[PDB]
C-alpha cells in the first residue's frame, strides 16, 4: 500500500482506473498464501493422503 | 499497453511508413510525401534519419502534394581519410579508348610500375606525337 | 486408418511407457484451446491497442 | 538510356521428378502389400 | 548368393529409368528400391541377417 | 453539387443535385481536404480533392481504360496486360467511375513495364513549381 | 534478435537499407538504386514489399545508375 | 568550393552556408581534390534549403 | 516487476535509493512465504534409491 | 532510518547504489538477530486448544 501511496503522492496517477488491476490482483494473491496454503510439520494430514 | 500506447505520435519530423517504406515529412499540421532523404532534411532543418511508424497512424493525418528536389542523394555518411588520392586513366583497345576515374589508393602490384628513371611512352594527339617522361608531356 | 487401428489394437501388447504416452496426448490437446480461441477472437490485439 | 536485363533461366524438367516420385509411390505400395497380406 | 546377386541389376534398372542428365532424381528411386528389396528378401529368407 | 451514384451490376447510375451552406463533408473531417497545385490555369482542373469513407483506388471507365488514384490526388494509367497487372498486384476487379469527374484530377505517366527499364545520371528539373509555406 | 533488430540478404530482389530507408533493386549481380516502389515492382515483376537489410552488407555489392519512373 | 560525391558516381554541389551545412550534417572539414579529376563526374542539381521548399503535382520526363 | 516497470514508462522514476527499498524488502517476503510451505519435512524414496 | 534520513536533509545524498548497499545489508542483520531471539518451539499450548 505504501508503494501505491508513494506513487500517488509523487503525482504519476498511473494506477487510476483500470491500471489498478495490478496492485489489486497481487494483494489478493498474497492473501491466499498467508491464510490458506498448507499445514506444517504438526499437520501431516492433507487431501492427497486422507 | 501502458509501456507503449497508441497516442505517442510526433516523436520526430521525418517518419517512414513501417510497412510500405514510404517517406513523409511533417510541416504545420499536415504530412507531405518527400522525394528523398536529402530534401526531407533540408525542409525540416534537422540532420535526423527516418523513424518507422505504423501505416494505420499516417492515414489519419492530412496529405499534401509531392515536395523536394528530384534525384537528390538518398543517404549520407561523411568520411575523412588520412590522405587524398585521385587518378585519371586511359586504356587503349586492339582505334578505341576508355577513360576511368579512380578515387582512393591505387594497387601497384603485378607488372604495374611507376614510370621513373629513363622509362617513357609515346602517344598521338591531333597528329602530333608526345613523349611522356619526368611526369610531363 | 481408423479401421486398421480398431482391428489390430485389441490383440497386441504395449509397454507401460507407451500407454503413459497416449494418456498425455489428451491433456496436451486440451491446453491450447483457450489460448487459441481468444487469439481467433482478436482479444490480445484488441487489448494491446486498447 | 535503356536498361540491360539478363536472360531468364529455363525451368527445370518436371518429367524426371514425376517418374521418380512415381517410383517411390509404386515401390512402397508394392513392398507394403506383400508384407501386409503375409500376416494372414 | 544367387538371390543377393539378382538385386543389383533390378536396382540400377530402376535408377536409370528417369530421362535427362544423371543427378538427384535418379538417386531417389535407385536407393528406394534397394531399400525395399533387401528388407523384403530378409523377412522371407530369414538368413544372412548381418 | 452534381452527384453520380451506382451499385455494381445496375443498368444505370443515378444523377442528382444537392445544395446547402457547405460542401457535403462533416465538420470533423473538414480539416483534411487536400489543396492541389493546379499548374493548368484553364477551367479544366479542380482546386481541391476529398476522399470520404469507402472510397475507391483502382477504377475503370467506359475499349475500357484502367486508372489508379493516389492519396495525394494524382491519377496514373495502368496497362491492361497480364504482366503489368501481375507485377503491381491489382488482380481484383475495379470499381466504376464517370469520366466527367475523374478527368478533373492531374495526370502522371502510365505504369508500363516497357518504359520503367531505363537508367539516368540526373533527372530533368520541374518548371513552374509552387511554394511550400511553413 | 528482438533487442536490436537487423536483416540479411536473401533471395528476394527488393531491398532497403535498415537505417537510411533507401530503396535498391537487384539485376543480376548488381544493385541499382530505385526511385520508388512502383517502378521497383514493375522492373522485377514481383508484387512485394522491401526487405530491410543491414547497411554494412549493402555497401559490399556493386552499383549502377538510378532506375525507374520519376514521381510514380 | 564544396561538393558531395555519391556511390553511384554523380557529384552534387553544397551551398556554403551555416544552415545548409548543419541541416545536412556536413559540419566537418572537407578533403581536397583537383579540378582535372573531379570535372569528369556528372553534375546534378544543387543542394540548398531554398531549392527544396517547393511543391509539385507530378514530375515531367523530357 | 510489471507493477514496477509500468511506473518507469510513465516517467515518474520515483525508485532508486529511498523508493527501491520498498520493492526490495517486499520481494524477500514472497520467497519466505512460499519457502515455508515447502519446508514441511525431509525424507526420501527417490528413483536412485528404489 | 533516522540516521539515514538526517544525511539527506544535509544534502550530501551519498546514498543510492554504492552507498545504499551498506544500510540495505545492515538492515538484514538486525532481523536475523531477532529471529534467533524467538528461537525454539514445538510447545503448542494455546487458548483455542485449552
Amino acid at each position: 500500500g505504501g508503494m501505491v501511496a508513494m506513487v500517488f503522492a509523487s503525482g504519476s496517477h498511473v494506477f487510476g482506473g483500470i491500471g489498478s488491476i495490478f496492485p489489486l490482483f497481487m494483494m489478493v494473491g498474497i492473501m491466499m498464501m498467508m491464510f490458506r496454503g498448507m499445514g506444517g510439520g504438526q499437520q501431516q494430514m492433507s487431501r492427497p493422503k486422507l | 499497453s501502458f509501456i507503449s500506447p497508441s497516442g505517442q505520435l510526433n516523436e520526430s519530423p521525418i517518419i517512414a511508413d513501417r510497412d510500405s517504406g514510404a517517406l513523409y515529412v511533417r510541416v504545420g499540421d499536415r504530412l507531405y510525401p518527400a522525394l528523398n532523404l536529402a530534401s526531407a532534411r533540408l525542409i525540416t532543418g534537422r540532420p535526423d534519419n527516418p523513424h518507422l511508424v505504423r501505416s494505420s497512424q499516417i492515414a489519419t493525418m492530412p496529405r499534401g502534394p509531392l515536395v523536394g528536389i528530384p534525384g537528390a542523394p538518398s543517404s549520407f555518411s561523411p568520411k575523412s581519410p588520412p590522405a587524398s588520392s585521385w587518378l585519371v586513366c586511359d586504356t587503349v583497345a586492339t582505334q578505341g579508348v576508355t577513360v576511368t576515374v579512380i578515387d582512393g589508393t591505387p594497387d601497384l602490384t603485378g607488372h604495374r610500375q611507376i614510370l621513373s628513371g629513363s622509362d617513357a611512352v609515346v602517344l598521338r594527339y591531333g597528329g602530333d606525337a608526345w613523349v611522356i617522361r619526368e611526369g610531363r608531356r | 486408418a481408423g479401421m486398421a487401428a480398431a482391428a489390430h489394437v485389441p490383440h497386441t501388447i504395449y509397454s507401460p511407457l507407451f500407454r503413459k504416452f497416449v494418456e498425455w496426448i489428451e491433456y496436451l490437446c486440451l491446453m491450447p484451446i483457450f489460448p487459441l480461441a481468444l487469439w481467433l477472437m482478436n482479444v490480445y490485439a484488441a487489448i494491446r491497442y486498447r | 538510356a535503356p536498361l540491360v536485363v539478363p536472360q531468364p533461366p529455363a525451368p527445370r524438367d518436371m518429367v524426371p521428378i514425376w517418374v521418380a516420385a512415381g517410383g517411390l509411390a509404386g515401390a512402397l505400395l508394392i513392398g507394403g502389400a506383400v508384407f501386409g497380406t503375409a500376416t494372414l | 548368393i544367387m538371390l543377393m546377386s539378382a538385386i543389383m541389376p533390378v536396382t540400377v534398372a530402376a535408377a536409370a529409368a528417369p530421362p535427362g542428365p544423371v543427378g538427384s532424381p535418379q538417386a531417389v528411386l535407385g536407393f528406394g528400391v534397394l531399400t525395399v528389396a533387401a528388407a523384403l528378401a530378409l523377412r522371407f529368407t530369414g538368413r544372412r541377417l548381418g | 453539387c452534381w452527384w453520380w451514384e451506382r451499385t455494381a451490376g445496375e443498368n444505370r447510375a443515378r444523377v442528382r443535385v444537392v445544395s446547402g451552406p457547405t460542401i457535403p463533408v462533416a465538420a470533423t473531417e473538414m480539416n483534411k481536404v487536400v489543396s492541389l497545385v493546379k499548374a493548368d490555369t484553364s477551367g479544366r482542373q479542380a482546386d481541391q480533392v476529398y476522399f470520404g469513407p469507402d472510397h475507391a483506388n483502382f477504377v475503370a471507365v467506359t475499349s475500357e481504360s484502367l486508372w489508379w488514384v493516389t492519396d495525394a490526388g494524382a491519377r496514373f494509367g495502368v496497362e491492361d496486360s497480364k504482366e503489368a497487372r501481375d507485377a503491381l498486384g491489382l488482380t481484383l476487379t475495379p470499381s466504376l467511375a464517370p469520366w466527367v469527374a475523374l478527368r478533373l484530377l492531374p495526370q502522371g505517366p502510365t505504369l508500363s513495364r516497357a518504359d520503367a527499364l531505363v537508367e539516368h545520371d540526373t533527372l530533368p528539373m520541374d518548371m513552374t513549381p509552387a511554394e511550400l509555406v511553413v
